[PDB]
């Protein structure tokens, strides 16, 4: 989004603790303000849940392979 | 360095102009060029040098297109236009070091070329085509550069009388491609037949049955060919199929009242069958076969006819008009002549016939009379004549040097360099003749101050004004097309 | 001097010749100080005649002496 | 970084090839082949770019972009490539000095391009003067198109309706401002012209037929018969009546959205679906009108003529763009209910009602009408010119400087660099014509900076002169075509971060 | 994308398409039950939501009518 | 070709060592020797440049520039090279795409520096507020400087004359505005402050000693007996009376120079040399009084108080810079006539007349008075500060943009390039601060553009805040010292077309 990744991440963590627990994301496209809940922007939970399960399944298959064996081309 | 790429092309262009510079004039230095095929040719003509030079440089090939238009329009000055082109390129080298953009350099050549023409016309003596004594002496001097001298006196009125018939008035450009020099074996130089109607390149039928002569004939242009099909009761079956195919073509010829027809020459199959000549012999129809493909476009203009591809579209309106058609052979020629076409759209196209014994006769005579027609063509489009040898180029450089103070800015300095670029033509003529370079040039500015165009008139040296006018005009566009190229890349 | 003054050397040269011909004969040189037009004569800028004459005599004599030497002979070192 | 360098240094090297050829006084270029005897010389910019083989995959994208200008219009093809190359020169200086994604810089070009188009409109002139001569030619051309069409029965009546449907627009020529209403059981000679937006299938039963000062709001909701497909969902209930209670509880939450409708100060609400009797009965006490059968097309055409917007959700109360119409008349003709909207603020539109004898005559009359109006309306953007000679080019430069006043911190250099690229046009034209670019552009911007500047680029005298006296003008359609094409051309190269090398052939 | 101007038209096409192909029991959508077909030319405003297969056909010989008769209330 | 690169790009590498060391949060540099055990770490810019041997022959020019700055004040030496490096960095664009004469670029800096110093003066603040306590402490400081000096006899009367000699100037505090007269036959206690511009010599014989509504014109010429050395000449004449004809012919030519004076309508004339009786007698009918023996200061100081000009020639009639004064009174004190002017228009100056009893007391009092006035004049340039933290650097950019509006074609790009270097000072200070310099400088220009001229950049909070509330200020004398040093250093470097390496000592 063209913003400071560390400066923005520290802001999202501060709004969800000292103020109140809510969902505030990073805006890649220019919008009016923060708090996407006001704009009624929703994402599927099972869709995001399927992503974190395949991510852990992919990370395991990479670490479980300690050897690389391949033949040549003739 | 976008300009350094162009500067590399300018230096390469000046090397070609310096090579042709030594060949200017009859006393110039010849150039030996050996082709890759093994042919060895040599000559002083600048048009033939650049044609076989096979220049691979993209910008240097522009001189070939200018030399081609120089011979097609004026007909003379193909060598001098290369020197004048290289003169502006050499003067433009110092202009780029001063921070001058080539657009001003190119735009100033347009005003400089138009100004040099108006100055030249003031000192030029306007002549008219009604005086035939001026055209005879003009063409006779162009024939003094060839082996033929005493026999060239009879050839002077030949070229003059042919142009005056087609000159008329306000004709502007007159195409000389309609005037063809016929080269045949036998005869002499003093034997010539004008035949103002038209002249073909081929003989007539020497077989039996050919009339070879017809009165009040219509000559059409037919690209077709009468031949048996070429993609043993059995013998007669083939004859009945061939004779019927040959007769069906002749049936529409009789209904069209065609006395004389033409057949395009084809070496693949047969041109005209012997049976077809006997069929039309009873109908009193003259046949002329083996017509060259090069003369197809030629006869489609002077005769005012149109080619007929298919017999189905063949009509009577596409034929010609001839009062008398006969075959007159001086010695061995056997040539057919046509007189009195009298076509409204077509004009009196005249084809000059040249006779000679040896091969070197009709050859050298062809190139000598071809340049004589170009000099006469210059007087038709633009009237007036000037003395050659770089005489007018000296006074033009003097007048433009004084008028350069009337301008202002960067363009004023261009007039000073443009006057010095015109002095290379008279300087080269003094160098190639063995005379001292700088000594003769100083004598030109001294004598031309008191006198005006005064001696080459006693030496019978006359250069038409259109050559000196086209040489400056074509050089202004040639140098412009050079400097306007700032880069080149591979494109395919 | 036109290049050192920030002016077109070719355009100024043609300008000085045009003002001294059709208008009237006068002396107008390149502008040493920033100005908008010609005719520096109003500023009363003068140079000595013997100073300018001495320059053209030495420059002509130098050009003649250079043409009188056609060879450069430089001995080596020991 | 080479991905951008191939799209910048590689494009500028190719862009500078046709850059010097801009204008009649520009430079020339030779195109040489391998055999060198097949070569040619030309001043065409599009021919040089397409003929030269280029292994650069970023250069092949610019070739396909330039083909859009040739098919759409076909004028000023070289000027599009030259202007697009100057945008890359300024964008390259913005990236290397930033190294941030250019998409943010792209957003700055969209805000700057809006000010450039508005500046050219106020200074634009036209040849539309003496409309009496243009109106007589417009009716004659329309009669020629009517040939072979069933509308050829009467040329005078049909061409007169199209004449008042064009010159009276005073705005965009798009067909979205012309409503087509067609009915059955009528004659073509009975057609009339109306400036109102006409519907069918009148809304409501007890609703009044006359509405004064009506407001228009666009929304999408279903207030009647929710839960379309109930099959497949497990239903656990103690009684059957509890099934309909769940649908009432879902529609009960809509009361908050209905309450916000009355807070907007509107007397009329438009919905595509139906509405249950209970929320419809509450519309009478609150003075809310319910319009039905708005479809989609008619929704977009109504919001543009009334100055409204379309949205399917409510982002926040008391914030929206609303239209208005003074008088709404409800009549009935042709045994079908009709609706009439009139009294719109700055309303510009028209409606042609054609009465056919069957369905085949209606489809042929509508398609033949759009082809006839498209040719007549083409002359509106044609022959219309603006003041040229670098004037209008500098007007777009000073208009961007106005946006440079109020701007973000990181978006300032993106907008400021766009004005520098607009000043590169007189720099290129001065170099190709043989003049000093630094001397002319410097004196050209200082005069046009504030006010009363008619001056422009004069190539005859080599100085800055008034173009209105010399009569140097350029078409206005060419101005918008090059700017819109160059703006989209620069976005294609910037939106691509990594460029993979193309397969060499 | 440029499609964002007409997005309001493409929004209503996916609402009725999923309800027909998916049942509330399993709540699953098959990829083979969705036919994705497109061609070059035209505009994006002419896109319509069809409840069945397209099956582009020129009706062979032109004398055949463009509509199918009910065949006596069949 | 390489001389411009070594004088511009080669000079940047010299300034890059002091570039990151500017400011309290700036970075540091390392000076390493062959043994590497003698090294040290410091932020001093003058030590790093002098310690590192520089093989660049063009880098030795900036060495003498830092030595001149260190004499004035020991602060800001680093900022001189940094500011001069930004002007040379932008000089690359002044050649390639500009092609502008370098002296014309330098002349553009003088016009920009004139508006920059005037913009900082109006925005400058001071601690002089509550002058009641400030003006009282000025006389006590002057009494401390009277130690070891003969003026220590009376502290109250002698220091009071020096106090009023400063604040009453209302302008430049340099000694060039103060006139000192050394006379004999009196006591030091009788000295008083008088602004009447008292000088020793008189003028005229039969002319009156009072002049009302006087017009003063300053010129330098010899109208009487030129070529003061007659030795060596040869006079060839036929008679003695014919020899005087050449002298009489010069008298007739004097009317041309007098006519230009009479057309100006002036009753007062200034001449350094003498005047013959005949041109002086003609001044009696016109009422023109000529003052003689004006020296040098008397010529320059008269033009400052009366608003005159120092040119000795007339470039055009009825065009010149003329002064005036109400009353010219001639009195006599100490057996010598004095000249006391009265009613000078906008006259600002003071003249302290020191009347001693011998020559030894006059030289010691004049040298001691200059040391006492130097301390009082130092308080004007000391303690007076301006708003810093990007404030004063951005304000100077606004005054440059004002001159950038109306400008010719040659200096248009030169003046605009100077405004970019002014914003480089807060950019570099924000580099070593750990924040984004592009965002802070951009938002600072848009704020000061319209209103809010006191805003600045905060290094602690990384945002725009009021500099008056934070209390961050920088000395005004430091601002003028850096600009004056950078203007003289860049004046020589930009004129360099070739580099001559100095001979090693």
């Amino acid at each position: 989004s063209g913003l400071d990744p560390i400066g923005t991440l520290s802001t999202l963590k501060s709004k969800q603790l000292k103020e109140k627990i809510s969902n505030i994301g990073v805006d890649c496209l220019g919008y009016g303000s923060n708090d996407m809940k006001e704009l009624f922007v929703v994402d599927p939970f099972i869709g995001k849940k399927q992503q974190i399960l395949l991510a852990t399944q992919l990370c395991r298959m990479i670490l479980k392979i300690d050897n690389v064996i391949i033949s040549g081309k003739d | 360095k976008p300009q350094e790429v162009r500067k590399a092309n300018i230096i390469a262009a000046r090397s070609v102009a310096d090579a042709i510079r030594t060949s200017l004039g009859p006393k110039g230095m010849d150039k030996m060029i050996k082709t890759s095929r093994g042919e060895i040719i040599i000559s002083n003509d600048g048009h033939t040098i650049l044609k076989q030079m096979a220049i691979l440089h993209p910008v240097a090939r522009m001189l070939v297109e200018v030399s081609a238009a120089q011979d097609s329009e004026a007909g003379d000055g193909t060598t001098s236009v290369v020197i004048l082109t290289g003169a502006l390129l050499g003067a433009a080298e110092r202009l780029l070091n001063k921070g001058i953009h080539p657009t001003i350099i190119a735009d100033s050549f347009q005003s400089a070329a138009k100004r040099s023409v108006d100055i030249l016309l003031e000192m030029c003596h306007k002549v008219s085509l009604s005086d035939r004594e001026q055209l005879v002496r003009a063409a006779s001097t162009s024939l003094s550069s060839k082996i033929v001298s005493q026999y060239s006196s009879f050839l002077a009125p030949l070229a003059v009388d042919s142009v005056l018939k087609i000159s008329d008035e306000n004709s502007k450009n007159v195409d000389l491609n309609d005037i063809r020099l016929v080269k045949k074996v036998g005869g002499t130089i003093d034997d010539t037949e004008m035949i103002d109607g038209v002249v073909l390149t081929q003989t007539a039928i020497k077989s039996a049955g050919g009339p070879t002569r017809k009165e009040k004939a219509k000559i059409g242009l037919i690209q077709f060919q009468i031949s048996p099909p070429k993609p043993v009761r059995q013998m007669d079956k083939i004859l009945k199929e061939e004779r019927a195919y040959l007769l069906n073509i002749c049936k529409k010829i009789k209904k069209a009242k065609c006395n004389v027809l033409l057949i395009q020459k084809s070496i693949l199959r047969d041109a005209v069958n012997d049976l077809a000549l006997h069929f039309l012999s009873k109908l009193n129809i003259m046949v002329v076969k083996d017509i060259e493909r090069e003369e197809i476009e030629f006869l489609s203009k002077g005769l005012g006819c149109k080619p007929i591809a298919d017999i189905e579209l063949f009509t009577e309106d596409r034929l010609g008009s001839a009062d008398l058609v006969e075959e007159i052979d001086s010695d061995g020629s056997k040539i057919v002549r046509v007189t009195g076409i009298r076509n409204n759209n077509a004009r009196p196209t005249v084809s000059v016939v040249i006779r000679g014994a040896n091969n070197m006769i009709i050859d050298e005579t062809e190139r000598s009379l071809h340049d004589a027609l170009c000099v006469i063509r210059c007087l038709v489009k633009e009237r007036g004549l000037i003395a050659g040898g770089g005489a007018p180029e000296i006074e033009i450089s003097r007048r433009l040097s004084k008028e350069a103070r009337s301008m202002e800015g960067v363009q004023a300095f261009i007039w000073q360099e443009f006057a010095s670029a015109l002095e290379v033509i008279p300087t080269t003529l003094a160098e190639n003749a063995g005379l001292n370079s700088i000594k003769v040039v100083t004598e030109l500015r001294s004598k031309h101050e008191n006198g005006e165009l005064n001696n080459t008139y006693e030496e019978h040296i006359l250069q038409p004004v259109l050559v000196s006018t086209s040489a400056i005009t074509l050089a202004s566009e040639c140098v412009k097309s050079i400097l306007r190229i700032d880069d080149i890349a591979f494109s395919r | 001097l036109a290049e050192n003054s920030g002016l077109d050397p070719i355009g100024t040269l043609s300008t000085l010749k045009s003002k001294q011909l059709k208008e009237k004969i006068s002396n107008i040189g390149v502008d040493c100080l920033g100005y908008g037009s010609n005719d520096m004569k109003e500023l009363f800028v003068v140079d000595p005649f013997i100073g300018k004459k001495q320059q053209i005599l030495l420059a002509t004599q130098l050009c003649r002496m250079i043409l009188k030497i056609d060879n450069v002979i430089i001995s080596g070192k020991d | 970084e080479n991905a951008r360098l191939s799209a910048f240094v590689g494009a500028i090297a190719v862009g500078d090839l046709v850059k010097s050829t801009l204008g009649p006084k520009g430079m020339d270029k030779l195109l040489q082949s391998a055999s060198s005897n097949t070569c040619m010389v030309t001043n065409d910019g599009a021919t040089i770019l397409k003929s030269i083989p280029l292994d650069n995959p970023a250069a092949k994208v610019l070739v396909n972009i330039s083909k859009v200008q040739d098919d759409e219009v076909g004028d000023g093809t070289t000027s599009v490539t030259v202007l697009s190359a100057e945008l890359l020169r300024e964008a390259e200086k913005l990236i290397d000095q930033s190294k941030i994604h250019p998409q943010t810089i792209i957003e700055g070009y969209r805000l700057a391009s809006a000010a450039a188009l508005d500046a050219l409109t106020k200074a634009a002139v036209d040849n539309s003067h003496d409309k009496t001569m243009f109106r007589e030619d417009l009716i004659h051309i329309a009669k020629t198109t009517l040939s072979s069409k069933i509308l050829s029965q009467d040329k005078d009546h049909f061409a007169e309706l199209a004449t008042n449907a064009i010159l009276r627009l005073k705005g965009s020529t798009n067909l979205e401002h012309i409503q087509i209403i067609k009915i059955l059981g009528g004659k073509l000679s009975d057609s009339f012209l109306d400036e109102g937006f006409i519907l069918a299938k009148k809304f409501g039963n007890n609703q009044p037929k006359r509405i004064e000062n009506a407001k228009i709001l666009i929304a999408n909701t279903t207030l009647d018969t929710d839960k379309v497909k109930i099959f497949g969902t497990k239903f656990k209930v103690d009684s059957t009546a509890k099934l309909a209670q769940l649908e009432k509880a879902e529609r009960e939450k809509m009361k908050n959205k209905i309450a916000k409708i009355s807070k907007f100060g509107i007397n009329t609400f438009i919905n595509r679906q139906l509405i249950y009797d209970y929320p419809e009965q509450l519309f009478t006490d609150l003075g809310i009108n319910s319009i039905e059968h708005a479809d989609f097309e008619g929704v977009e055409r109504l919001a543009l003529v009334t100055g409204g917007e379309v949205v399917s959700t409510f982002d926040e109360p008391s914030k929206c763009k609303l239209g208005e119409c003074d008088v709404i008349e409800e009549i009935m003709l042709g045994e079908q209910p009709f609706l009439k909207f009139s009294g719109c603020k700055a309303g510009e539109a028209c409606t042609i009602v054609l009465r056919g004898a069957t369905d085949q005559t209606l489809d042929e009359a509508e398609r033949s009408l759009h082809d006839a109006l498209s040719v007549l309306s083409q002359t509106t953007k044609e022959t219309r010119t603006v003041l040229g000679g670098g004037c209008a080019e500098m007007v777009m430069s000073k208009a961007v400087d106005t946006e440079a006043q109020n701007i973000d911190g990181k978006k300032s250099l993106a907008v400021e660099a766009f004005a520098r690229a607009l000043r590169q046009l007189p720099t290129i034209l001065a170099d190709n014509a043989g003049f000093d670019s630094s001397e002319l552009v410097s004196k050209l911007r200082s005069s046009i900076y504030n006010g009363i500047s008619t001056s422009g680029l004069d190539l005859n005298n080599g100085t800055i002169a008034d173009m209105r006296q010399l009569g140097i003008v350029e078409s206005y359609k060419l101005k918008r075509a090059v700017v819109s094409s160059a703006s989209e051309a620069a976005e294609v190269l910037l939106r691509v971060d990594n460029i993979i090398r193309a397969r060499p052939r | 994308k440029i499609v964002s101007k007409d997005h309001d038209r493409f929004a209503e096409m996916a609402v009725e398409a999923v309800i027909n192909v998916m049942d509330k029991d399993r709540k699953d959508v098959d990829f083979d039950l969705i036919k994705m077909q497109g061609r070059v030319g035209g505009s994006i405003s002419d896109s319509k939501l069809i409840n069945g297969v397209i099956l582009d056909k020129d009706f062979s010989h032109p004398q055949m009518p463009k509509c199918v008769l009910p065949k006596e209330g069949s």
